[PDB]
């Protein structure tokens, strides 16, 4: 079950779901996140709105609610591509193969281009997605590409991964949530530098991401850079308020630069005495 | 040690 904004300021704003997607454009997440629960209810059985608002959430370094209102939009509009697709990645980021594959299975299923065409379940998904890939000779499938930078990295190959995925950005060389994936394949690949560049990328373009923030402070932390991974954790649920895994990171790289009166105020998780921290902010 | 979210 969902669990909604109680008392939703714009729960009666005509054009919730329009505007949300304004919002969205212009960055800002959580107001992104009231539209769309708005449009919900004025809307209970729109789907698209569970889709952006899935998305959105997961965006929003809140995984949990990000794959409740996915499964909700595949309840729905079971055929909803970028919902298969991103609550793939989620139940990737979650660890639970059987379901990532089981939607990926089915997003080739309700895929319209690719209708026709210990474990060897995942693959089996994953030639699946090679092959179709490989029936696309010259112009690629940055959704495809995704899916399958995904088969590879929840099979482990990560160069084929990031290929996969730099191969999509060269469709869309904007894409804030590709860049990410990116950043996170190579920082998950060990390869911590080249992931800040992709964060850093994302961030540019929509700096109100959350999830990048994160990833880009995990990043830090694997470079030894701890001020920085702070500053990014801290900004991080500054706009997150306006998930407690954040809370964890920022803990543990203040436990590394040993400050002990913050270190305190962290595991207490009160914020508002680290915006300074120094002057920070 | 830790895990990035794609």
């Amino acid at each position: 079950g969902y669990y909604f904004h109680t008392e939703n300021p714009f729960k009666d704003w005509p054009g919730a779901f329009e505007e949300g997607l304004k919002r969205l454009k212009e960055g800002d997440l959580p107001v992104t996140i009231l539209f769309m629960e708005a449009a919900i209810l004025q809307d209970p059985g729109d789907a698209e709105a569970w889709q952006f608002l899935g998305i959105t959430q997961a965006e929003n370094e809140n995984e949990q609610a990000a794959i409740v209102a996915l499964q909700r939009c595949l309840e729905l509009q079971p055929n909803n591509l970028k919902a298969l697709m991103a609550l793939a990645v989620s139940y990737t980021n979650t660890s639970h193969q059987q379901d990532a594959c089981e939607a990926l299975k089915n997003w080739i299923k309700q895929n319209p281009k690719y209708k026709y065409l210990d474990s060897s379940v995942l693959e089996g998904v994953k030639e699946l997605y090679l092959e179709a890939a490989h029936q696309n000779g010259d112009m690629i499938d940055p959704d495809l590409q995704t899916g399958l930078g995904v088969l590879f990295h929840l099979s482990g190959e990560f160069n084929r991964a990031i290929d996969a995925f730099n191969a999509a950005l060269t469709v869309r060389p904007e894409d804030y949530s590709l860049w990410n994936r990116l950043g996170a394949t190579l920082a998950n690949g060990d390869r911590s530098e080249e992931a800040v560049e992709a964060y850093t990328r994302a961030l540019e373009i929509q700096p109100g991401f959350i999830r990048s923030r994160y990833n880009l402070g995990i990043s830090c932390i694997n470079l030894g850079a701890y001020r920085e991974a702070v500053s990014n954790f801290l900004t991080a649920l500054s706009l997150q308020r306006k998930s407690g895994n954040i809370w964890a990171a920022l803990r543990i790289a203040l436990s590394l630069m040993d400050q002990p009166e913050l270190f305190q105020a962290a595991n207490l998780g009160d914020l508002d005495v680290l915006l300074r921290a120094f002057n920070l902010d | 040690r830790l895990s990035s979210n794609l």
